[PDB]
């Protein structure tokens, strides 16, 4: 009965056409697109410092995995990582690395990731009102260090949602994660993480998605990112090997 | 004159068809050519 009436009577191929429910159904239809990797990312605030961590499947033999990677450093200050399929996620990268250069060009500054959702939120929006594009099959997170605000974490959704967590993950597998951080922050009443060094705020973030996504990591599985004032980069490799001598 | 019985029994099967219904929801295009595309 709930999309019983919609396979059949339309309602599922127009992107501007509501049900009788209130329900249109193409967007609500797009997110079973961003789990077509089975990917499982993460993000956490610090002090200063803020951390993403991706996994990096083992595919054949053939690739070239330098260039495999879902994280994209976008301006400095500023940095993103999809969850989706890679070239709907590029498109919305470069309209967006052409933006908030524009913006230093126009107003003197450099955007914060406040209005970098909430621009580019604010036009996934309206390819939900025309027809001049598929909306994108991603969910979009942001990262940055503000001068103004510290550590901020943002997510952006077909839609055009948009909210700045604390914490957060995303993929086929955010209620085991979730849940091994939500009862984490109820414990010490702490929005943010201590452990000032952007290096020792990582290993918490590991172990995290180790023990509750399901299985143990190598180096070469993950990719991670990192912003702290000035700069947005990734890592090396050693940050594992120095946990386990510890434990 | 004549002793036998005949039994006339149902050994026959049978069967009524009509089989009349309602809906027939097949198939509506509403989209022969979705209508300049966009």
């Amino acid at each position: 009965s709930g999309a019983a009436a919609a396979s059949a009577a339309g309602y599922d191929r127009h992107i501007t056409i509501f049900s009788p429910e209130g329900r249109l159904y193409q967007v609500e239809y797009a997110f079973k697109a961003t789990n077509q990797t089975n990917i499982n990312s993460l993000a956490v605030r610090g002090k200063d410092c803020t951390v993403v961590i991706s996994q990096k499947k083992v595919p054949d033999k053939l690739l070239d995995p330098t260039t495999v990677s879902y994280i994209f450093c976008i301006s400095r200050t500023i940095g993103m990582v999809v969850n989706g399929p890679i070239p709907d996620a590029r498109n919305a990268a470069l309209r967006a690395k052409a933006e908030a250069a524009e913006f230093r060009y126009k107003y003197g500054y450099d955007m914060p990731c406040d209005v970098l959702a909430k621009r580019m939120a604010n036009l996934s929006q309206i390819y939900t009102q025309r027809a001049y594009m598929r909306p994108l099959g991603v969910i979009l997170t942001f990262v940055s260090v503000d001068e103004e605000l510290g550590p901020s974490i943002y997510k952006t959704d077909p839609a055009g949602y948009y909210v700045g967590y604390k914490a957060t993950a995303t993929g086929p597998k955010q209620q085991e994660i979730t849940t091994n951080l939500e009862n984490h922050f109820k414990k010490s009443k702490i929005d943010h993480i201590n452990e000032e060094s952007w290096e020792k705020v990582v290993e918490f973030a590991i172990t995290h998605m180790i023990d509750a996504l399901g299985t143990e990591f190598s180096k070469n599985d993950l990719e991670v990112g990192v912003a702290t004032k000035d700069k947005f980069f990734t890592l090396s490799a050693e940050n594992i090997e120095e946990r386990l001598v510890a434990i | 004159g004549g002793k036998h019985t005949f039994n006339n029994e149902n050994v026959s099967a049978r069967l009524g068809g009509a089989s009349i219904a309602v809906q027939a929801p097949a198939q509506p295009p509403p989209y022969s050519h979705h209508h300049h595309h966009h």
